[PDB]
Formats: structure tokens, C-alpha cells, sequence
């Protein structure tokens, strides 16, 4: 009833974090883009749950789905 | 506003953050090179004036006026 892999990557950027995620994906689901990359740096304001999770009907984060 | 008194690479990063506000992150992660222009100065506009005068000379030479 819990998620399988929960981690926190702590270290400098671009060292292979993307490479590590793609290697995880390329073994566990056997493709590099068998995954989802989403940045959270753009979501400092109140428009985070309305842009990451799913938007209210008729506003900015709506017509891409979620 | 700010291409004066600022460097080149930090300008590219700053306007790339503006683009990340506009586009998708997975989109502009897939770009060769995001070249960012600068407004045109006086010598540039003198040269552009010479280019347009040359094409005007070609038009009025097909018309028959040197």
C-alpha cells in the first residue's frame, strides 16, 4: 500500500542524475524515456496544485491536461 | 532592458528562464542552441541603410535611372 521507490538525490546537478534516472528506467521498464521528468522549481506560488496536479476548469494550467 | 551593461551567458540563462515560463521544459531541453540577439546599433543601421540603397539601385536600374 506504499510507493516502491522514494528517494532524495543530494549532490551537484548534471553529474549523472538524469543518467541515473534513465538507467533506472532502462532496466526497470527497458527504455530511457520510460519515465517522467517534471521540474518543481517553477511552482513557488499558489499556482502549484492548479498547475501540477490538475487545473480548475477555465484557467492557465488546463489545456495540457495535467 | 538589460542587454546593455550585462554579459552574454547570464543573459542567455535569464531569457531562457523566461522561455521556461513560456514553453515546456522537456521542449527546450531538446534544442541545439538558443541564440539570443541584441538590438542594432548605429554602425549596423548605417550598413543596413547601404544594403537597402543597393537594392533600390537595382530596382531603379531595372527601371533605367542611375
Amino acid at each position: 500500500n506504499r510507493p516502491i521507490g522514494s528517494f532524495l538525490f543530494l549532490g551537484p546537478t548534471g553529474v549523472g542524475k538524469t543518467e541515473l534516472c534513465k538507467a533506472l528506467a532502462n532496466f526497470m521498464f527497458d527504455s530511457d524515456e520510460a519515465m517522467v521528468r517534471i521540474d518543481m522549481s517553477e511552482f513557488m506560488e499558489k499556482h502549484s496544485v492548479s498547475r501540477l496536479v490538475g487545473a480548475p476548469p477555465g484557467y492557465v494550467g488546463y489545456e495540457e491536461g495535467g | 532592458e538589460r542587454f546593455g551593461e550585462l554579459d552574454y551567458a547570464h543573459m542567455k540563462e535569464l531569457v531562457l528562464g523566461v522561455v521556461s515560463h513560456n514553453f515546456r521544459p522537456e521542449f527546450i531541453n531538446r534544442i541545439d542552441e538558443v541564440v539570443v540577439f541584441h538590438p542594432l546599433g548605429e554602425q549596423h543601421i548605417a550598413s543596413i541603410a547601404q544594403i537597402q540603397l543597393k537594392r533600390l539601385y537595382k530596382r531603379l536600374e531595372e527601371r533605367g535611372y542611375e
